[PDB]
C-alpha cells in the first residue's frame, strides 16, 4: 500500500535531493581562460515560491 | 471482472477506490474504462489518472509508455507541464533500488542512462513552462542530477588514474571541465588532471592547471 | 501424422442417389502402383483396340480391350543414372499415335516407345520438366514444359526443332497446358494469362492476347494463369482462366467477341452449340457458344474436387476425388445416376475415344465403365 | 613482488618516424591532421596547441614515451614544431 | 408516417413513393384499358420495383453524374404529345437510371464490325420467373412447377396482364410485360428456335435460362449492327440485373 | 413547428441531430420536405430504422441508433495472436467504441480471411456473431475455422550429372518428407526460407570447384486445391575448375608478408567457395588487430577455360587507424562501473585493437554475473578517426539462498540456513554466511573475499568457521567434536587464465567421548596416547598451524552454464612444524566442455575429481579430514557420505549403556564380537568421474534456453584408505582396493530459481556393494 495513510499525495519517501551543494563557478585566473562550455547541462535562473518536497502534491488536476 | 456499466458509476467507484488507497482496484477499473470507451469525455482524465496510478504502484515501465503516448497525442493539452513533471520524476525514480540505499552505499557510479533522461525532461519542462507550479522542485532535481553525473565522471577518472592511463583521465577531466565547470566534483577532480599532466613530464601544461587550482584554493 | 494437427474442413455431402441406371465395371484390372497425393496429368490412352497406362514409378502397361487381359509391361526406371535404379517420376500425359507412345517425366526427359513390344524408341532431354500431355501434329510433338519453354520434338528421331519462351509469373498455378493445332498453327495458353498462337513450321509467334482479370482484392494468391487447353472450332479459339474470362476469339489474329466472369482449371468440352465445363468450387455449367449466355448451372456439388467432365451417350460423366462417378443429363442439369466404382479417388481426365469409358484412380487401378 | 601479471598499457597516438618526418614547418590544420590523425589531447586553457603522445609500457620492462608538440597561430598555420624521443626526465 | 419500408446499402425505399407509383400505374392502366389483380400482389411488386430501382441507383448516383434539366423539359414536352415538381422528379429519376443502366450494359459488351458477321416484326409479352445465381436448393424445381402452372392458366384464357404482374421480374411487369416491336433477328438466341415454331394467338412453353424460365406469348405478327446490338443489350442487361440484385444487402421492415 | 419530440436518442446529441434534418423549428412542412429529411438522416450514415409518426401535436420522430461495439471476441484463433487481429480490424475501422455496420460485416469477414493468406491457411472460414446487449450495444464474436496449412509435396532439382537429388535435399530446410520416427518440424512453406535454402544449394555446388555454376530460375507452384506446394529449381552445374594462384594487392599498409602467408595456398587443389570468404574474413581480422578497424576487401576470380583454371585477385584497402575516445557501459543498474571497467584489455585514448575488445567481452562473460554481454563499435559523428565502444549488459540474479531442515524418520531438527552472494550490492565482493544453531550441534561459517585488493587483481580472502558437532542432549557418551578455524588466503594471477594462491590457517580441534572405531584407534596409536578399548572416556586436542596453496586455470566462454572451455582447480594444504599433526592433502578438480554444433547447444561435459592425503612422517593423516563421495554433487544416485570404507565397532561395557533397548551399536549385552557396521568413515584417497550429455530443453521455447539445462549423466566413483592392514583381520573385507568403481546413470535438470540454482536429479545405480546406501531421487540448491 503506497498510500499508507499519509503518502497519498506526495513523491517517494527519499528526499536526499533537497540537500545539495550549491553550484559555484571557477574564477578565471590571469594569463589564461577556462575552456568554453558546451551548453548541454545548464540550469536557468527562475523565480522561487514553488512548493518543494512533500509540500508539493502529485495527483491529477 | 468489471461490469458493463455506463462511465458514470464506474468512474465514481474508481475514484473512490483510489481515494481509499487501494491501487490495484483503481488500476483495473481505469484500464477497463480506457479499453471500453476510448473516445468519451473522461479519456483525458482517465489517462491523467492512469499515469498517477502507475507511478504510485511502482509500474514505471508501463507509466513511461503511457506518458509518451499522452504527450504525443495531445501536444497542446492545457496541463502538459504535469505530465512532463511525471515523466521526469519517473525517469529519476527508476534510478533507485530502495535496497542499496538501506545500507547507505552511494548509487552514484552506476549506469547513468536514466539520470540523463530525467535531466533532459526536467530541463525541457523548465524551458517550456517557466510559470508552472513545479518549477522550483524541477530546478532542485536538475541540480541534484548534475551533481550525480559529475560524481560518476569523477569516479571513472579516479579509476583511470589508479590504473595508470593518463591520457584517458586527462580527456575525462577535460570533458568534466568543459561540461560541468561548477560542481564540487570538478573542483575535487582537478588534482587528478594535475597529476596526469605531471606524469608525462609536460610541466609547462601542468603549470596552467596549478594556476587554476591556486586561483580557486580559497 | 499432420492429419491430427489440422482442423476439419467443410465439404458438401453427396446428393440423393436416385439411380435410374447402375453401370458396372467391364474389367477392374490394375496398372503399376498409385501416383499418390501428387497432382499430375497421367491419364490412360486408348487406341487400336488396346489401352496404355502408366504409374508414378515408371512402369508402363499395355492392356487388351473388351477384357482385362495384360498385353505387355515394361519398366522405364532410369537404369543409366547415378544409382541405376532411380524412379523416373513419370508425369507427362500418356499420348499415343501410330505405333508410337509418348510419355513425359518430371526430370526433363521425354520418352517415346514402340507399341506391341515396349522397346524404348528414343528419349530426349528438354528445357525444363515436362508437365503437359504431348500433342502430335504435322510430324512434330509439341510439349509445354513448366518453364514457359514450349518445345517441338521431331517425331522421326527426337530432336529440338525450335523453342518459344512464354512468360512465367512468380507463384504460378500448375502449368499443364496442352496446345491445340489448327490449320498449321498452334495455340497455347501460358502461365502468365496470355493465349498465344505460333506458326508451327517456322517457330514464330503469330499473335498473343491477354485473357485475365484485374488485381482483384489482394495481390497475394489471386492467380491469373490459363492452363486449360484452348479448343478450336469454326475458326474460333475458346480459352478459360483461373479467376476467369471464358474468351472466344478469332483464329486469324482477331480480337475477342465476348467474355464471362467464369474461371476453371479443368478441361471444358464443346458439343454442338453448347459448352460444358466445371470450374473452381466444382460447379457444372452448360452455356451457349453464341454469346456466353448461361443455359444452366448445377451447383449442388461444391468443393468435391471434381475432374474434367466427359461426354458419354449424350450425357456428362464427372469423376470425383472421393471415388464417385456422377451422371448429369444433357439438359436441365438434373442428376441421373451415381456410382461408387472405387474409393481410391479420381484426379485425371476420363477418356471416351470409343464407346468405352476409362478412369484411372490416383492411388489405385484403372477402371472401365459400361452404360 | 614483481611476479604478478599486468596487461601492457597503451595510451599514445602511435607516432612513427616517417610520419613525423613528413611534417614541415608552415602547414595548415587540415593537411597535418590528414597526415597524422586527430590528436587525442590538446590544451583547453590558453591557445591552440596539439599534443601527440606515444606512451607504451609492456609488462614491467620500462616505459617508453615519445612526445610531439605542435604550436599553431590564429589562422591555423603551424608556427612551431617540437619533438622529444624519450623521457628527458630520467 | 414515412416509415422506411426497406434498407439497401445506404439509401432506403420510403412509403410515399410506393403509394405514388401505385396510383400512377393504376391510373395509366385505367386509361390504357387494363384491370388489376389482388392489391397485395400489386403492392409487393411495386415494393420490389422500388428496391431494384434504389439498388441500381446507388451504383450511378454516388458516381457518374446527373442529367441537365433543360433537355429533360424538352423531352417531357415532346413526349406529352398532379404536382409538377413531383412528376418532374420521377421523370428525372427515370432518365438518370436509364442512362446509368445503358452505360453499365454498354461497358460489358464488345461489338466487332458486322462485316465479319455479314448480315418479321412481332408484338409479344415477356413473362420472366426470377432465379438465384445458384438455384442449387432446387429453386428451378418449384420455379418450374410455377412456370408450367402459368402456362396452363394462360391456356385457360386468363388475362395476360394478371399473370404478368403475378410473378414477373422484368421492368415492364407493370405494363403486362410488353416489349414493343421486335424482329426475329432482334431476339435472344434462346428464343429463335421458339419463334420459329411460334404462331400468333398461341403460347410458347418455358425456356431454360440462367436468368429464369422465360415465357413468350405472341400477340401481334448498317441495320444488322443495331439488330444484333438490341438482343445483346437485352440479354446482358437481364444478366446484369440478376447479378446486381444478388450482390447487395437488402433488409425488409414490416 | 412548435416542438420536436425524439424517442430513441441515447448516444446522439440533440443539437447535432436537429442540425441533421433540413427542416427545423418554425418551418412549413409537407410530404416532400419530410421525405427529403428522412433521406438526409440516412445520408449521414448514423441511423438504421428512423420513422416519423402521425402526431397532431407538432412533430414526433422515432430514431433507432446503430449499436456500439462493446467488445470483440476471437474464439477459434488457434494459431494467430489476438493483438494483430485487433490491429487488422482497426485497419478497416471496426475498433471498439464505434457504431457497428451490418453492411460491412461480410467485408470484415473477407478481410480476416485475406490475412490468413499470409500464414498459409487458404480454406479458412470466419463467422460473425452479434450478441445484443442492453443500452443499445453489441458483443462481436469472430468464430475462426482455419482449414489447412500449405504442405510441401516434393522439391525437385532438374538438370545434374554429378550429385543426386536426395543429397542436395538433405541439406535444405524445407523437408519434403519427415521421418515417421523423428518429428522436429512440419512441412510448412515460408517465403523467407527459400532464399536461404537456395543460397545453401549455391554454396554446395560452389565450394566443390564449380566456378561457372549459377541458378537459372526457380518456381513455387501451388496445386489447384490450395493445400499442396511444389518447388522446382533449375541449375547449370557447369564444369570442374581448379584454383591456380593468388595475386593479392592494394594498400597493404606495410603488412604484405603475413597477409601473403595467410592467403598462401599450394597450386593444384581445386577451387573453393568457403575458402575465399574465410580468407577474406581472416585478412579483415588481421588488419583490424593492428588498428585498421574499417578496411575494404574484395575478391574477384578470373576464369580461363583453356585449362579450366581460376586466378583469384584480392583487393585490400586499409583505412585510417581508429582510436577509442571513450568506452561506456549500459545496463549495469546494480554492478558499479569499477567492477565492469577493471576487467578490460582495451583502454581509452589508444589505437583500437579488434582482439582486445573481444578479450574484454569474453572476460565479462567469464566473470559470471552477467546474463548477456554484447559489444558495439559506433563511429563518432564528426570525426573520421575516433570510434566509441559500448557494452550492452543485462544483469542476472547472482547469489543463492540455502534452506531446509530434514526430519526424516523422526530425526532431530537442524535449522540450517545459508546465504551466498558472489556480489555484495555490486561492490564485487564475495560474502557467504551459513550454518545452524541446534541443541546438539552448532555450525557458523563466514567467508569474505575481495578479488581485486590491488589493481592487478590479487584476491584477499578470509574464512572463519566454528563447528561444535556435539550430538549431545544430556548424556556424555556422544562424540563431542568442537573445532574453530580461521584461514586467510592471498592470490595473484600469473600470465593469463592462471592464478596462484598461498595462505595461512589455524584450526583448533578437540574430541571427547568418541565411539570405538578401528581407524580412530589407528590414528590415536599413530600419536600413541594409548587409549583403552573397554571404556568410553577419551580426550583429544590438537592445534593445526597449516599452510594452503592452490592453482587455478579457467578458460571457458561463460562463468555459469558453460558451453566451451576447460577449468582446473588444484588445492592443497600442508602442515608445518609447531602443530600436533603432520600431513599433506591435495585435491584436483577438472571440468571440460566440448560443443557439437556451431550454435553451441548440444554439449559434452567431462568432470573429474581426485584427492589424496597422507601423513608427512611418523604421524598419519587424521580421520576427521578424510574424503567423501556420493551425495548430490559428486556421485548422483547415492546418499551423502556413503562411498568408502565402513567403521568397525569395538564391543565393550562403556560403548553403550543399552538403556530401554536403545544404544545397540556395540553394547556388551547386544553384541560380543567385533562387527562391520554401515557407518561410512572417509578414506584418504578419492577418485570420481562423470560424463554428461547436455541437450536443449524439450519443454520450453527459445526465449529461456539459457535458464534451464537438461543432461543425461553417467557417474563413476571410488574412495579407499591407504594405511590399511589386510592380514590383521582374518576375514574382514579389505577397504584398500581401488577397484569397486560404483557407477550410476540418469537424468538431471538445473534451473535458476529466485533463490539459487535448484537441481533435480533421477539416478539409478548400476553397481552396488555391501553398505552402499542408494537414493534415486535427489534435490538440492547449491
Amino acid at each position: 500500500c503506497s498510500s499508507d495513510s499519509r503518502y497519498k499525495r506526495q513523491v517517494s519517501g527519499d528526499e536526499a535531493y533537497l540537500e545539495a551543494a550549491p553550484l559555484a563557478e571557477l574564477h578565471a585566473p590571469a594569463g589564461m581562460i577556462l575552456p568554453v562550455t558546451s551548453g548541454d547541462y545548464a540550469i536557468p535562473v527562475t523565480n522561487g515560491s514553488g512548493a518543494v518536497g512533500k509540500a508539493l502534491d502529485i495527483r491529477p488536476p | 471482472e468489471v461490469p458493463d456499466n455506463p462511465p458514470n458509476e464506474i468512474y465514481a467507484t474508481a475514484q473512490q477506490k483510489l481515494q481509499d488507497g487501494n491501487w490495484r482496484q483503481a488500476i483495473t477499473q481505469l484500464e477497463a474504462l480506457d479499453n471500453r470507451y476510448p473516445f468519451g469525455p473522461y479519456s483525458q482524465q482517465v489517462q491523467l489518472d492512469l499515469i498517477y496510478a502507475y507511478y504510485k504502484n511502482a509500474d514505471l515501465p508501463l507509466a513511461q509508455a503511457a506518458i509518451d503516448r499522452f504527450i504525443r497525442l495531445n501536444p497542446t493539452h492545457p496541463n502538459i507541464d504535469y505530465v512532463m513533471y511525471m515523466r521526469g520524476l519517473t525517469n529519476m525514480a527508476l534510478d533507485d533500488s530502495a535496497l542499496q540505499g538501506f545500507f547507505g552505499v552511494d548509487r552514484s557510479d552506476r549506469d547513468p542512462q536514466h539520470a540523463r533522461a530525467a535531466f533532459s525532461d526536467f530541463s525541457k519542462l523548465v524551458r517550456g513552462y517557466p510559470n508552472s507550479q513545479y518549477t522550483t522542485d524541477a530546478t532542485k532535481r536538475l541540480v541534484f542530477l548534475k551533481d550525480r553525473l559529475a560524481k560518476y565522471e569523477y569516479s571513472v577518472a579516479e579509476y583511470y588514474t589508479e590504473r595508470g592511463a593518463w591520457v584517458a583521465v586527462v580527456n575525462r577531466v577535460e570533458g568534466m571541465l568543459r561540461d560541468y565547470p561548477d560542481t564540487q566534483a570538478t573542483r575535487d577532480a582537478l588534482p587528478l588532471m594535475e597529476n596526469a599532466y605531471r606524469q608525462m613530464q609536460m610541466n609547462a601544461q601542468a603549470e596552467k592547471v596549478a594556476k587554476i587550482i591556486a586561483a580557486n584554493s580559497s | 501424422l499432420f492429419n491430427s494437427e489440422e482442423d476439419v474442413v467443410k465439404m458438401s455431402p453427396l446428393p440423393t442417389v436416385e439411380n435410374q441406371f447402375t453401370p458396372t465395371t467391364a474389367w477392374s484390372t490394375s496398372v503399376g502402383s498409385g501416383i499418390g497425393n501428387f497432382y499430375s496429368n497421367l491419364h490412360p490412352a486408348l487406341a487400336d483396340n488396346v489401352v496404355y497406362a502408366a504409374d508414378r514409378a515408371g512402369l508402363v502397361k499395355a492392356l487388351n480391350a473388351d477384357d482385362g487381359k495384360e498385353i505387355w509391361s515394361v519398366s522405364l526406371a532410369e537404369k543409366d543414372g547415378w544409382f541405376s535404379k532411380e524412379p523416373a517420376l513419370l508425369s507427362g500425359g500418356v499420348t499415343v499415335s501410330g505405333g508410337h507412345v509418348y510419355i513425359g517425366s518430371e526430370k526433363a526427359q521425354v520418352y517415346a516407345l514402340n507399341t506391341s513390344d515396349g522397346t524404348v524408341a528414343w528419349q530426349t532431354k528438354v528445357a525444363g520438366e515436362a508437365l503437359s500431355r504431348p500433342v502430335v501434329s504435322d510430324g512434330l510433338v509439341l510439349i509445354h514444359t513448366s518453364n514457359g519453354q514450349l518445345q517441338a520434338l521431331n517425331e522421326a528421331d527426337g530432336a529440338v526443332k525450335w523453342t518459344v519462351n512464354l512468360d512465367m509469373p512468380s507463384l504460378s498455378l500448375r502449368g499443364e497446358s496442352a496446345p491445340t493445332t489448327a490449320f498449321g498453327a498452334a495455340v497455347v495458353g501460358g502461365d502468365n494469362g496470355r493465349v498465344s498462337a505460333v506458326l508451327m513450321e517456322q517457330g514464330q509467334m503469330i499473335w498473343q492476347q491477354r485473357i485475365s482479370q484485374a488485381t482483384g482484392s489482394t495481390e497475394i494468391d489471386r492467380l491469373s494463369d490459363v492452363d486449360t487447353t484452348p479448343v478450336v472450332v469454326n475458326g474460333v479459339v475458346f480459352a478459360l482462366a483461373y479467376n476467369g474470362n471464358l474468351t472466344a476469339l478469332d483464329l486469324r489474329s482477331g480480337q475477342i467477341m465476348w467474355k464471362r466472369e467464369l474461371g476453371s482449371v479443368n478441361d471444358f468440352i464443346v458439343d454442338g452449340n453448347r459448352i460444358y465445363l466445371v470450374d473452381q468450387n466444382d460447379r457444372v455449367m452448360a452455356l451457349t457458344i453464341d454469346g456466353g449466355v448461361t443455359l444452366w448451372t448445377q451447383s449442388d456439388l461444391l468443393h468435391r474436387l471434381l475432374t474434367s467432365p466427359v461426354l458419354y451417350n449424350g450425357n456428362l460423366v464427372v469423376g470425383d476425388s472421393e471415388g464417385y462417378l456422377h451422371w448429369i443429363n444433357v439438359e436441365d442439369g438434373r442428376f441421373v445416376a451415381q456410382q461408387k466404382v472405387d474409393s481410391s479417388g479420381f484426379q485425371t481426365e476420363p477418356v471416351a475415344a470409343d464407346g468405352k469409358l476409362l478412369i484411372q484412380a490416383k492411388d489405385g487401378t484403372v477402371y472401365s465403365i459400361t452404360r | 613482488e614483481r611476479v604478478v601479471y599486468r596487461p601492457d598499457i597503451n595510451q599514445g597516438n602511435y607516432l612513427t618516424a616517417n610520419d613525423v618526418s613528413k611534417i614541415r614547418v608552415g602547414m595548415t590544420q587540415q593537411q597535418v591532421a590528414y597526415a597524422l590523425g586527430t590528436p587525442l589531447m590538446s590544451d583547453p586553457f590558453g591557445t591552440n596547441t596539439w599534443f601527440y603522445v606515444f606512451r607504451q609500457q609492456p609488462g614491467h620492462e620500462g616505459v617508453t614515451q615519445q612526445t610531439l608538440t605542435l604550436t599553431f597561430n590564429s589562422s591555423g598555420v603551424l608556427t612551431n614544431i617540437d619533438n622529444k624521443p624519450a623521457l628527458s626526465g630520467n | 408516417v414515412d416509415c422506411v419500408a426497406a434498407v439497401v446499402n445506404n439509401g432506403v425505399v420510403l412509403e410515399s413513393d410506393v403509394d405514388g407509383l401505385m396510383q400512377s400505374v393504376k391510373l395509366n392502366a385505367a386509361q390504357a384499358r387494363q384491370q388489376l389483380p389482388d392489391d397485395a400482389t400489386l403492392r409487393h411488386q411495386i415494393m420490389e420495383r422500388l428496391i431494384m430501382d434504389q439498388i441500381i441507383l446507388q451504383m450511378g448516383q454516388k458516381m457518374g453524374v446527373k442529367i441537365s434539366d433543360e433537355q429533360l423539359d424538352q423531352a417531357i414536352a415532346n413526349i406529352a404529345k398532379l404536382n409538377y415538381n413531383t412528376y418532374r422528379n420521377q421523370i428525372r429519376k427515370e432518365m438518370i437510371i436509364s442512362e446509368v443502366r445503358n452505360n453499365e450494359v454498354r461497358r460489358r459488351i464488345t461489338i466487332l464490325p458486322q462485316e465479319v458477321e455479314s448480315l418479321t416484326e412481332l408484338n409479344l409479352s415477356h413473362i420472366l420467373i426470377p432465379l438465384p445465381e445458384n438455384p442449387t436448393s432446387d429453386q428451378v424445381n418449384e420455379a418450374e412447377s410455377q412456370a408450367r402452372a402459368i402456362v396452363d392458366q394462360a391456356r385457360n384464357g386468363a388475362d395476360f396482364g394478371k399473370l404478368a404482374i403475378a410473378h414477373s421480374a422484368d421492368q415492364q411487369a407493370l405494363n403486362g410485360g410488353q416489349m414493343g416491336w421486335g424482329r426475329i433477328q432482334e431476339l435472344p438466341g434462346i428464343f429463335a428456335q421458339a419463334l420459329s415454331t411460334a404462331k400468333k394467338g398461341d403460347i410458347v412453353g418455358p425456356i431454360r435460362s440462367g436468368v429464369g424460365f422465360h415465357i413468350l406469348k405472341v400477340n401481334d405478327l448498317d441495320r444488322a449492327y443495331r439488330m444484333l446490338m438490341n438482343r445483346k443489350f437485352s440479354e446482358e442487361a437481364a444478366s446484369w440485373m440478376q447479378e446486381q440484385r444478388a450482390s447487395a444487402y437488402v433488409k425488409i421492415l414490416s | 413547428v412548435k416542438d420536436i419530440h425524439f424517442e430513441g436518442l441515447q448516444r446522439v446529441a440533440v443539437g447535432a441531430a436537429l442540425l441533421s434534418m433540413p427542416v427545423r423549428t418554425g418551418d412549413t412542412v409537407n410530404d416532400e420536405d419530410i421525405s427529403n429529411t428522412i433521406r438526409a438522416l440516412f445520408a449521414t450514415g448514423n441511423f438504421e430504422d428512423v420513422c416519423v409518426l402521425r402526431d397532431g401535436d407538432t412533430l414526433l420522430v422515432q430514431v433507432k441508433e446503430r449499436p456500439t461495439i462493446a467488445s470483440i471476441t476471437f474464439s477459434g484463433n488457434k494459431s494467430v495472436k489476438d493483438d494483430m487481429l485487433k490491429q487488422n480490424l482497426e485497419a478497416s475501422g471496426v475498433r471498439v467504441g464505434e457504431s457497428l455496420d451490418r453492411t460491412t460485416i461480410a467485408d470484415i469477414e473477407k478481410g480476416l480471411e485475406d490475412f490468413y493468406y499470409s500464414v498459409g491457411k487458404y480454406s479458412a472460414s470466419v463467422k460473425a456473431v452479434v450478441t445484443p446487449l442492453p443500452r443499445n450495444r453489441v458483443d462481436l464474436k469472430l468464430v475462426f475455422q482455419e482449414g489447412v496449412s500449405a504442405e510441401i509435396q516434393q522439391i525437385n532439382i532438374v538438370g545434374n550429372h554429378a550429385f543426386t537429388t536426395d543429397e542436395l535435399i538433405s541439406h535444405f530446410q524445407l523437408r519434403d518428407e519427415v521421418p515417421w520416427w523423428n518429428v522436429v518440424g512440419d512441412r510448412k512453406y515460408q517465403k523467407q526460407k527459400l532464399a536461404g535454402d537456395l543460397e545453401t544449394l549455391r554454396s554446395y555446388y560452389l565450394d566443390r570447384g564449380y566456378a561457372r555454376f549459377n541458378i537459372d530460375s526457380t518456381q513455387v507452384s501451388l496445386t489447384p486445391d490450395k493445400k499442396g506446394i511444389y518447388v522446382t529449381v533449375n541449375i547449370t552445374e557447369g564444369d570442374q575448375y581448379k584454383l591456380s594462384g593468388v595475386e593479392v594487392s592494394g594498400n597493404l599498409a606495410g603488412h604484405s608478408a603475413e597477409i601473403e602467408q595467410l592467403t598462401k595456398i599450394e597450386p593444384g587443389e581445386l577451387y573453393n567457395g568457403t575458402k575465399v570468404t574465410k580468407m577474406e574474413d581472416d585478412i579483415k581480422k588481421l588488419l583490424g588487430r593492428y588498428g585498421y578497424a574499417y578496411p575494404r576487401v574484395q575478391s574477384m576470380p578470373e576464369i580461363n577455360d583453356a585449362d579450366k583454371t581460376v586466378k583469384l585477385r584480392v583487393n585490400v584497402d586499409a583505412g585510417n587507424r581508429f582510436y577509442v575516445r571513450k568506452i561506456r557501459f549500459e545496463g549495469n543498474d546494480t554492478s558499479k562501473d569499477a567492477v565492469l571497467r577493471r576487467e578490460m584489455r582495451q583502454m581509452e585514448g589508444a589505437w583500437l585493437g579488434s582482439d582486445l575488445v573481444d578479450q574484454g567481452k569474453e572476460r565479462l562473460n567469464r566473470l559470471g554475473f552477467f546474463e548477456t554481454v554484447d559489444t558495439d563499435t559506433q563511429r563518432v559523428p564528426g570525426s573520421p578517426d575516433q570510434v566509441d565502444v559500448v557494452y550492452k549488459v543485462k544483469e542476472r540474479n547472482t547469489g543463492s539462498f540455502n534452506f531446509g531442515i530434514g526430519y526424516g524418520t523422526e530425526s532431530g531438527v537442524s535449522f540450517q540456513a545459508g546465504v551466498q552472494q558472489d556480489n555484495w550490492l555490486g561492490t564485487g565482493y564475495a560474502v557467504g554466511i551459513n550454518g545452524t544453531k541446534n541443541d546438539y550441534q552448532t555450525y557458523a561459517e563466514l567467508s569474505v573475499t575481495n578479488p581485486y585488493f590491488t589493481v592487478d587483481g590479487v584476491s584477499l580472502g578470509g574464512r572463519l568457521f566454528y563447528n561444535d558437532f556435539q550430538a549431545d542432549d544430556a548424556d556424555l557418551s556422544d562424540y563431542t567434536n568442537k573445532s574453530y578455524g580461521t584461514d586467510v588466503t592471498l592470490g595473484f594471477p600469473i600470465n593469463e587464465y592462471n592464478s596462484l594462491r598461498a595462505g595461512l590457517g589455524y584450526v583448533h580441534n578437540s574430541l571427547s567421548n568418541m565411539q570405538p572405531q578401528v581407524a580412530m584407534w589407528r590414528y590415536l596409536y599413530s600419536m600413541g596416547e594409548h587409549p583403552s578399548t573397554s571404556d568410553q572416556d577419551n580426550s583429544f586436542k590438537t592445534d593445526d598451524f597449516t599452510f594452503n596453496y592452490g592453482w587455478t586455470y579457467n578458460k571457458l566462454d561463460r562463468g555459469y552454464f558453460p558451453t566451451d572451455g576447460s577449468r582446473v582447480n588444484l588445492t592443497g594444504k600442508v602442515t608445518i612444524p609447531g602443530s600436533d599433526n603432520e600431513y599433506y592433502k591435495v585435491t584436483l578438480d577438472t571440468a571440460t566442455y566440448v560443443p557439437i554444433d556451431d550454435d553451441h547447444k548440444w554439449v559434452v561435459l567431462g568432470r573429474t575429481r581426485w584427492g589424496y592425503g597422507d601423513g608427512l612422517g611418523g604421524k598419519e593423516m587424521p580421520f576427521y579430514e578424510n574424503f567423501y563421495a556420493g551425495g548430490s554433487s559428486t556421485v548422483r544416485g547415492f546418499q551423502s557420505n556413503t562411498i568408502g570404507p565402513k567403521a568397525v565397532y569395538f564391543p565393550h561395557q562403556a560403548s553403550n549403556y543399552d538403556p530401554d533397548y536403545d544404544y545397540e551399536c556395540a553394547t556388551q549385552d547386544g553384541a560380543k564380537d567385533l562387527c562391520k557396521s554401515d557407518d561410512a568413515v572417509g578414506g584418504n584417497a578419492m577418485a570420481v568421474a562423470s560424463l554428461e550429455f547436455i541437450t536443449p530443453t524439450p519443454f520450453i521455447s527459445d526465449k529461456y534456453a539459457n535458464s534451464v539445462r537438461t543432461s543425461f549423466f553417467w557417474d563413476m566413483g571410488t574412495v579407499w584408505d591407504t594405511n590399511w592392514d589386510s592380514s590383521q583381520y582374518s576375514g574382514y573385507p579389505d577397504y584398500s582396493d581401488p577397484s569397486n568403481i560404483r557407477m550410476s546413470a540418469g537424468i538431471a535438470l538445473q534451473w535458476m530459481s529466485p533463490l539459487g540454482p535448484l537441481v533435480f536429479s533421477y539416478a539409478q545405480p548400476f553397481k552396488k556393494y555391501d553398505g552402499d546406501k542408494a537414493e534415486q531421487f535427489q534435490f538440492n540448491i547449491g
